[PDB]
RNA sequence: UUCGGGUCUUGUAAUUGGAAUGAGUACAAUGUAAAUACCUUAACGAGGAACAACUGGAGGGCAAGUCUGGUGCCAGCAGCCG
RNA sequence: ACCCACUCGGCACCUUACGAGAAAUCAAAGUCUUUGGGUUCUGGGGGGAGUAUGGUCGCAAGGCUGAAACUUAAAGGAAUUGACGGAAGGGCACCACCAGGAGUGGAGCCUGCGGCUUAAUUUGACCAACACGGGGAAACUCACCAGGUCCAGACACAAUAAGGAUUGACAGAUUGAGAGCUCUUUCUUGAUUUUGUGGGUGGUGGUGCAUGGCCGUUCUUAGUUGGUGGAGUGAUUUGUCUGCUUAAUUGCGAUAACGAACGAGACCUUAACCUACUAAAUAGGGUUGCUGGCACUUGCCGGUUGACUCUUCUUAGAGGGACUAUCGGUUUCAAGCCGAUGGAAGUUUGAGGCAAUAACAGGUCUGUGAUGCCCUUAGACGUUCUGGGCCGCACGCGCGCUACACUGACGGAGCCAGCGAGUACAACCUUGGCCGAGAGGUCUGGGUAAUCUUGUGAAACUCCGUCGUGCUGGGGAUAGAGCAUUGUAAUUAUUGCUCUUCAACGAGGAAUUCCUAGUAAGCGCAAGUCAUCAGCUUGCGUUGAUUACGUCCCUGCCCUUUGUACACACC
RNA sequence: CUCUAACUAUAAAAAUCUCUCUUCUC
RNA sequence: AGCGCCGUGGCGCAGUGGAAGCGCGCAGGGCUCAUAACCCUGAUGUCCUCGGAUCGAAACCGAGCGGCGCUACCA
């Protein structure tokens, strides 16, 4: 709250959007850890910890926490770290879980 | 905001109706006997007036200008 | 008197003509110890004169676009502010 | 010991710029671009950093000397305008409080949000969103969903094409359909069309963070602005203020300020007062007729569109009236305040309508054939049709309504308003007479309106009785059955009426809302929504108070002073 | 053109805040 | 085995002779533009099980159940 939101876009997207799939590079993640400096940790569904950005369009647009599935796009030339680019609001998330993009073994439910 | 999808469809398709177009349609109606006199294989509808030819599609008679109002069994 | 001759000139047009010339080739001769090369010069050598000039920039500093398309705080640019 | 005058030396001080400074300011910080009296020490953007190292002093603490690598586009000084202060001065506001009143928050219900759910439960607002979009949606509305239609694709060109570009259809399958939507067959129709290109339209499609217009808010406070003139190098400042007064940047005034402009006020609507004017069968009154009754005295209460007359009330025009009028206090005796009297009226007489500069990324593309851009433009996000939803329900919140009863409920009887509104190319307001217990039905008659509904014979209220402190005759939610009305259509009860079950509710925690006189509160009526439907809103009137007539304590507002490392401004 | 008088006096607690800054010529 | 202690509502505690407790938790609401702080209201039991007296038992007591500590493994 406050008078900060009257200077907003006021982007209203309330209805359930659409989610976004990966494609050739752009992987699924989950926090791990929450770092300084706007990036956080990611530890993607490959056996992999992967160090990602916070990142434009995302860094004071959207607030996200440990433990919250996230889509992230690597880098060829460093495979270490990478942006994070979309995030999935705990619904989408569920039906991944179910269609299982990721391994179940990930079970993060409230 | 309007969050709007691609609209998909539980229908293949509905066709337009062509309509059937018939060459060497008029000659068909009538007929020609022999270099004067003719005659026309198609019965004419009494409520329009001479000419109209009526339609037979099956044990029935049927028209096409006052075409709603005039179908009599054959 | 609307004009308007353009009366007097200056540009713009894949229209159109006649000239001049090298950059190159090359008889020679000069040049040089001998040769190149230069100066001179026969004979050729310009029409898209294709014989075609690039290197940077067009927000400000700083001369020049708030034209078109592409990408959408990506890619990138930016000596500094951006 | 003082007094007067002078002088030397010292800590100092006031005024001023005619000198110096980036200014704050300095009589030295002057005699500095018109640059040189002698002389010592220190600094070369910020950070790293007065850190490490190496010396040196010290018992120790630590002192003196003292970088770089690297990083950074600024850090910093003075001042100007705002904003802010749990800083100060002076004033204000029941969207603040004190003294209170009525409340809400507890209960049930209606409505509006969130969440959940769903095919959809369409969406925008989150003091200044939430009975708001006039948003009381059964169809339409409509914007959502499952489906079904059509082009309402202008125009130009090409293309087919008059031995058919094309259009439409009875009956059947199909469909929810009596849809020639699609098919079976065939018949009809004539250059309007059909399929491709360009383009154009339509869109409650997106973007109010591209816009207009409008409205809301900052801000109901009194605040703004520029022209000459003065001070500053300058951003700016004075005019716009020390005081007192006012609701007011309202005035009296003092003055590097003088004259002005917008706002406030003035101004209009409305409410009062008009026995003064003009008048009135679309308003009333008197006298007298013609009658009814009771009294018997000539009088009372009535009826009549019979006559004459009048305008006090009812109207509406021109005007009058109040300007703090007179008087008494108090006031640099000026602006003005307080009181009494006369008044109708003495809070600006009450209530309003407009209502300044600057601004918000406040809302609205969903009001607009206002609209830029983007999207779509044929099985369409266009338009139309059918049905569903916008009302679901483990839950929370916001406007309200009915209540918890004795100052009451229920019976009778009394009988009192003011705003309105009302039918024509449609069917409105309804009197009256008959039916029905009621809703309602029917037959007639008025009214396109001071004429008729209508004196809207409204509720609260009043008088007499039943009830008797018992969740009871309170409360009427939730349901069962039936009778009607509007409607093409009422189930997911439209609404009204009749009989019954009668639930929670014992004056409601924290907290919080509105309001100082015909005010709050109670009570209803009219109008807007309206074919039918309000528990809503806008207005109107009835009965009508308690308690202030003050304050800056909470929440804020206005001006001034001060401080700031704030200016996307204390979020 | 003449003068030296009046006076007081309260301190409870109150932490924090995220985007984003956008040309001025007759 | 005996003796000392005890018997949550989720945890730590309290009165136990007059009938459901506090605090910390959790849910909802309030203040605040917003969060924490703060304020208000709940929703959780067999204050372990079987009996005695008693208007009353959970207490007071006893006819037991289970868990901790001292004696200490008590041929
Ligand atoms: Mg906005
Ligand atoms: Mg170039
Ligand atoms: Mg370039
Ligand atoms: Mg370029
Ligand atoms: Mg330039
Ligand atoms: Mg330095
Ligand atoms: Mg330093
Ligand atoms: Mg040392
Ligand atoms: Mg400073
Ligand atoms: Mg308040
Ligand atoms: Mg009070
Ligand atoms: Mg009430
Ligand atoms: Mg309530
Ligand atoms: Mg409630
Ligand atoms: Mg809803
Ligand atoms: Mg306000
Ligand atoms: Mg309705
Ligand atoms: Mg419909
Ligand atoms: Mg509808
Ligand atoms: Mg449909
Ligand atoms: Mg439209
Ligand atoms: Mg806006
Ligand atoms: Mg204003
Ligand atoms: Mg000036
Ligand atoms: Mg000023
Ligand atoms: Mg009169
Ligand atoms: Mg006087
Ligand atoms: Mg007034
Ligand atoms: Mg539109
Ligand atoms: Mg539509
Ligand atoms: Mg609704
Ligand atoms: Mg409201
Ligand atoms: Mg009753
Ligand atoms: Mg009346
Ligand atoms: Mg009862
Ligand atoms: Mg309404
Ligand atoms: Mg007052
Ligand atoms: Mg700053
Ligand atoms: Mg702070
Ligand atoms: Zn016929």
């Amino acid at each position: 709250g406050g008078k900060k939101g009257r200077r907003g876009k006021n982007d209203s997207d309330g209805p359930k959007r659409e989610l976004i799939y990966k494609e050739e590079g752009q992987e699924y993640a989950q926090i791990t850890k929450m770092l300084g400096n706007g990036r956080v940790e990611a530890s993607c569904f490959d056996g992999n910890k992967r160090m990602a950005h916070i990142r434009g369009k995302l860094r004071k647009k959207v607030w996200m926490g440990q433990g919250d599935i996230i889509l992230v796009s690597l880098r060829d030339f460093q495979d270490d770290q990478c942006d994070v680019v979309h995030k999935y609001n705990l619904d989408e998330a569920r039906t991944l879980k179910n269609q299982g993009e990721l391994p179940e073994n990930a079970k993060i439910n409230e | 905001g309007k969050k709007r999808k691609k609209k998909v469809y539980t229908t293949p398709k509905k066709i337009r109706h062509k309509h059937k177009k018939v060459k060497l349609a008029v000659l068909n109606y009538y007929k020609v006997d022999d270099e004067g006199k003719v005659a026309k294989l198609r019965k004419e509808c009494p409520n329009c007036g001479p000419g109209i030819f009526l339609a037979n599609h099956g044990d029935r008679f049927y028209c096409g200008k006052c075409h709603s109002t005039f179908a009599t069994q054959k």
